[PDB]
């Protein structure tokens, strides 16, 4: 029974150990440091009532979407600070939000177990339901497909018109809390309450790889722009960068001073900077190749809950529990 | 041209006015949470209060919202409820003998320990309800399951003379109920931002709404007093 | 159950030396470094927010 | 020697008032987390204390040290008006803060709807309007001047400029500025202390197994022992008496002045205020 599983685990551990010739730090020790980075709050939105939970930049580098515990989903224009739209949610709690690349649809879902989707040309076009538990994160593959992460330890791939789960990516111990998409639509990964963070293929529907190798409670995942690597934030103080081709770890971003975990992780456009929000009121940035902190961002009144870097790389927007979204450049 | 900017500013002004109205409507509404076991009888308390499931009731022109999260052993949605005035906790005081393949009451005590010593909700009080008081009285009077069989602390436990009991006409059920209350009280006191408010209630009783109203009022008063440093 | 089959499928996969992957990531970061406005200097006129 | 020593004390008082009130105003304005319903009243009190400490304390010190007033008669009237306005506004804002505290404690459910940003702004505007009326209207219109020959000679004199007032204006200014706020403050703080004692008794009974007295004591002490003697001497000297010398009157007035510098270090003792001050400095 479990003997085969133990043998397989030993085999994969041996393969990972054999494949690890020289660590990333060993190669990167001869690379110029990024140096100190000064980030200033260019514009503060401050148009929210309660603590906000998640945000998502639009395909254009301007528009925003933020969801708060007040139950109101407000679309924000970063350049002008004017509120383009304010779509109330039937559920008072919205655990996440998403902006479609088309821009004609916005999805927000929370503890209601329904991934409500709004049409911007603001009415609920279709509400997708079928998850046993709460939702954690939603992303748009296209204008007609959306992948949701549920508290039932399953991730699903929906179709808007059909309204049914096209594929269910079962096989996870803990509840998934965050997922990210590859630059292409073929692959996407997620990390659960269990330390395991697995890679999935939207076509096959099977977990191609499983990394884990973390303490507990992975809370945020982002893709390196190249798509060959992804970084996981966890309730442990450390933040790690994995690797799909090597199927193992590369570097661990930990500091003695920090004792809180991670809440959101997002790379820069070039991938050199790994911006990671913290349970502490201030966000931290890391040199993705040197594993050295570059500069602490300004703090909010409460803990941060989301990060987002523009598709053009213009600025990074962080929204905390203080109901304030502070665009940083 | 500037016409688009003017239209966007007008839309922003309208949205801001609607947001201000919504803030005025919402800041006066108090949020409560139901966190009870499946066998704890939370349905009876919900029915009493009405007379994710959201229940809205108004007492003395004050609006309340009551949210029940509905296994979920690893409670990660608890951190979401940080703005609620109080957390309504329901535990069946008659479920001491019931055993889960650890007594159910001990499981409720562990759940209360987990809730109390939570980093995210450290300023959220707990309103405690103990349903099935009649069932507990019947179990104690019958003696089929000795109270000391599962709880060894009953050997040295004595009834508190300070606490005046209800006219239950039996010292034994009174001692058992007060021991069950004192377990939760000790667990809560082991940790002064938030307080625990035990209550002995029965399914027949319908005065729980006034109890919740008064307790929430006292919670807000204590929060304000500690904010101004008078307590 | 199916866990054994999933583990067996996961075990059989082609892997590359971690040095090659680290070198590829470093090469990508060096090649696309100039594109990122956050890492590189941002002109006052270029910055849409100021 | 005595005048040289008196200069150090006055300069220290002016510097302390200015520094404390500037720090409080900067902490309230710079950080958006400090802004609140009651912090609007706190910053109004800080602004009043700052303007009084910047305007009238240095000029009063210059008057007392040099024993003569160099500036013009109109400027002396302006200085007196600014002094009365600032003192009245400060004490009225103390009363308003106490009323807000009482309404937040004894009426918790209705507190959120009763007080809002618009309501706080309206209340502060009304306080400043009534203070400006009570100060400027009877001063610039020559209503407060007395019928004594000495008062007329002092008013006509250019250099010497002391304070001479009618019995009616002195009584009205005292009752508007201190006495009515004193009664309101005592009533609301008695009710708040009763509520706190009830809550402490209930918490002691329920849990089984003070601070409110000390806080109310320090607040009421630093208000009363600072302002009440001057505002009883005002009525005494106005109402058929000659035992109040100029030195006693000025000493009590300056005690009332230093009350303004004492206020911020007790009305901004919150941990959030301490953290904001640490961040600023
Ligand atoms: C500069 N001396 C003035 C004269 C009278 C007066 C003061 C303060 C508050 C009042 O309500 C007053 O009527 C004193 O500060």
């Amino acid at each position: 029974l479990r003997q085969e599983a133990e043998q397989l685990k030993n085999q994969i551990r041996d393969a990972r150990k054999a494949c690890a010739d020289a660590t990333l730090s060993q190669i990167t020790n001869n690379i110029d440091p990024v140096g100190r980075i000064q980030m200033r709050t260019r514009r503060t939105l401050r148009g929210h009532l309660a603590k906000i939970y998640a945000m998502h930049w639009g395909t254009d580098s301007r528009l925003l979407v933020s969801a708060s515990q007040d139950g109101k989903l407000i679309i924000w224009d970063s350049y002008t600070t004017n509120k383009v739209h304010a779509i109330p949610l039937r559920s008072s709690w919205v655990m996440t939000c998403a902006y479609a690349p088309s821009g004609n649809y916005v999805a927000c879902g929370g503890l209601d177990n329904i991934c409500s989707i709004y049409n911007l040309k603001v009415r609920v076009s279709r509400e997708l339901a079928g998850h046993t538990g709460y939702l954690s994160c939603c992303r748009f593959l296209d204008d007609n497909q959306i992948v949701t992460s549920s508290g039932d330890t399953t991730c699903a791939l929906w179709d808007i018109e059909t309204g049914q789960q096209t594929t269910t990516f079962t096989g996870h111990t803990g509840d998934v809390m965050s997922l990210s998409l590859a630059p292409d639509t073929r692959l996407f990964v997620s990390g659960a309450c269990d330390a395991s963070a697995k890679l999935w293929d939207v076509r096959e529907g099977m977990c191609r790889q499983t990394f884990t190798g973390h303490e507990s409670d992975i809370n945020a995942i982002c893709f390196f722009p190249n798509g060959n690597a992804f970084a996981t934030g966890s309730d442990d103080a450390t933040c790690r960068l994995f690797d799909l081709r090597a199927d193992q770890e590369l570097m661990t971003y930990s500091h003695d001073n920090i004792i809180c975990g991670i809440t959101s992780v997002s790379f820069s456009k070039s991938g050199r900077l790994l911006l990671a929000g913290y349970d502490d009121f201030n966000c931290n940035v890391w040199d993705a190749l040197k594993a050295d902190r570059a500069g602490v961002l300004a703090g909010h009144d409460n803990r941060v809950s989301c990060l987002g870097v523009t598709d053009d790389g213009m600025a990074v927007a962080t929204g905390s529990w203080d109901s304030f979204l502070k665009i940083w450049n | 041209q500037r016409n688009e900017e003017k239209a966007q500013r007008e839309a922003n002004k309208k949205i801001e006015k609607q947001l201000q109205k919504d803030k005025q409507v919402y800041r006066a509404t108090h949020r409560l949470l139901l966190l009870g076991a499946g066998e704890s009888g939370k349905s009876t308390i919900v029915k009493q209060m009405r007379i994710i499931f959201e229940t809205k009731f108004q007492v003395d022109k004050v609006n309340f919202h009551m949210f029940d999260v509905g296994r979920d052993e690893r409670r990660k949605w608890i951190q979401c409820f940080n703005d609620v005035t109080a957390i309504i906790f329901v535990v069946a005081s008659s479920s001491y003998n019931m055993v889960i393949r650890t007594n159910r009451l001990q499981e409720a005590l562990n759940l209360f320990k987990s809730i109390w010593n939570n980093r995210w909700l450290r300023t959220i009080s707990v309103i405690l309800f103990l349903n099935k008081q009649d069932l507990l009285a019947e179990k104690v009077l019958a003696g089929k399951s000795k109270i000391e069989d599962y709880f060894p602390e009953f050997a040295r436990y004595t009834t508190p003379e300070d606490a005046t009991p209800e006219p239950g006409e039996d010292p034994r059920v009174t001692r058992a109920k007060y021991f069950i209350r004192d377990e939760f009280l000790r667990i809560s006191t082991a940790s002064g931002r938030h307080y625990c408010y035990p209550h002995f209630t029965c399914a027949v009783d319908t005065e729980n709404i006034r109890r919740v109203f008064n307790d929430c009022r006292d919670i807000i008063q204590r929060m304000h007093l500690r904010q101004y440093e008078l307590l | 159950r199916k866990l054994v089959e999933q583990l067996k499928m996961e075990a059989n996969i082609d892997r590359i030396k971690v040095s090659k992957a680290a070198a590829d990531l470093m090469a990508y970061c060096e090649a696309h470094a100039k594109e990122d406005p956050l890492l590189t200097p941002v002109p006052a006129s270029e910055n849409p927010f100021r | 020697v005595w005048v040289v020593g008196m200069g150090i004390v006055m300069s220290l008082i002016v510097l302390a008032i200015v520094f404390g009130n500037v720090l409080v105003i900067t902490a309230i304005a710079k950080f958006e987390r400090l802004q609140t319903v009651t912090n609007y009243f706190i910053t109004s009190l800080a602004c009043a204390d700052l303007v009084m400490g910047l305007a009238v304390v240095p000029f009063g010190a210059a008057h007392i040290l040099t024993k003569t007033w160099t500036f013009g008669n109109f400027w002396c009237e302006f200085w007196t008006s600014i002094d009365v306005l600032c003192v009245t506004a400060s004490i009225e804002t103390l009363c308003v803060i106490a009323v807000d505290r009482y309404f937040a404690i004894t009426s918790p459910f209705k507190y959120q709807s009763l007080l809002t940003k618009n309501k706080a702004r309206v209340i502060i505007l009304m306080v400043w309007i009534v203070s400006g009326l009570t100060s400027f209207l009877p001063i610039q219109m020559h209503w407060y001047r007395a019928t004594h020959q000495e008062a007329i000679n002092c008013y006509a004199e250019e250099t010497c400029c002391d304070f001479f007032t009618n019995q009616a204006y002195a009584i009205a200014s005292s009752i508007v500025s201190f006495y009515v706020p004193l009664v309101i403050m005592v009533f609301v703080y008695s009710r708040v202390f009763q509520e706190a004692k009830r809550q402490l008794q209930k918490i002691d009974k329920s849990e089984g197994r003070h601070k409110a007295l000390k806080t109310l004591g320090i607040i009421m002490g630093t208000f009363t022992l600072c302002w009440l003697p001057f505002f009883i001497v005002n009525i005494v000297h106005v109402i058929q008496d000659n035992l109040i010398r100029k030195e006693v009157y000025i000493l009590l007035n300056w005690i009332g002045y230093v009350n303004s510098g004492f206020n911020p270090l007790i009305y901004c003792r919150s941990p959030d205020f301490r953290i904001a001050f640490q961040e600023l400095l």
